[PDB]
């Protein structure tokens, strides 16, 4: 009894095709990229995957911004707590605001 | 410009276009190693200047990141920052100093 | 190097 616009678009010859990549495969690609960039870093984009501990590739990534790597190794817990708090704040910001 | 670490590129003409030849750098053959972030020696934490600490099971070396060139651990390629009771995963090893044998030989 | 010379002397 409450007719929508989708049937009227369908009955006039205006069709919508489905995409080739379903969202399950997009999620699989995203999971592959995350698992590559967590356990290996930038090495999985050049050749094969090169395993490295996370607190050591983070010290590699502080060397790219002009900070020596003792800053991580003397402040690992504080940086981990700040990252976890930022992730939780991103979660709360996505939960609250829908715009 | 290509896959891998970029080295050079060459241009060529084409009908309504251009064609690039990207000469890149791709690592080939890998090997597992045991690594540590720092070395506690004489109550001091030694960190590598450039490269990374690795070990072949028994002895500890320092090498560059993109090639296996193991070198002996020396005060020249390591620097000191603080005590060795704050880094998580620090191991125990000795660090060579080239000044001391020459100073003893001058005596 | 000069503290090493002082310990040398
Ligand atoms: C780890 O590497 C070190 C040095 O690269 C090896 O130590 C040498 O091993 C050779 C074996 O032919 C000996 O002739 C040398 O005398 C050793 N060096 C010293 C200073 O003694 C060590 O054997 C390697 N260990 C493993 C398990 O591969
Ligand atoms: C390193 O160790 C892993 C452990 O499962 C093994 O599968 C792999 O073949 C080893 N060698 C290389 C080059 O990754
Ligand atoms: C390194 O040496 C110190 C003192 O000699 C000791 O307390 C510490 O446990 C040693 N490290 C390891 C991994 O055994």
């Amino acid at each position: 009894a409450a007719r929508d616009l989708i049937c009227a678009q369908k009955f006039n010859g205006l069709t919508v095709l489905p995409p080739l990549l379903t969202d399950e495969m997009i999620a699989q690609y995203t999971s592959a990229l995350l698992a590559g960039t967590i356990t290996s870093g930038w090495t999985f984009g050049a050749g094969a995957a090169l395993q490295i501990p996370f607190a050591m590739q983070m010290a590699y990534r502080f060397n790219g911004i002009g900070v020596t790597q003792n800053v991580l190794y003397e402040n690992q817990k504080l940086i981990a707590n700040q990252f976890n708090s930022a992730i939780g704040k991103i979660q709360d910001s996505l939960s609250s605001t829908a715009s | 410009c290509g896959k891998g670490y970029h080295l050079m590129s060459f241009p060529q003409s084409a009908p309504h276009g251009v064609v690039f030849l990207h000469v890149t750098y791709v690592p080939a053959q890998e090997k597992n190693f045991t690594t540590a972030p720092a070395i506690c020696h004489d109550g001091k934490a030694h960190f590598p200047r450039e490269g990374v600490f690795v070990s072949n099971g028994t002895h500890w070396f320092v090498t560059q990141r993109n090639f296996y060139e193991p070198q002996i651990i020396t005060t020249d390629n390591t620097f000191v920052s603080g005590n060795c009771d704050v880094v998580i995963g620090i191991v125990n090893n000795t660090v060579y100093d080239p000044l001391q044998p020459e100073l003893d030989s001058f005596k």
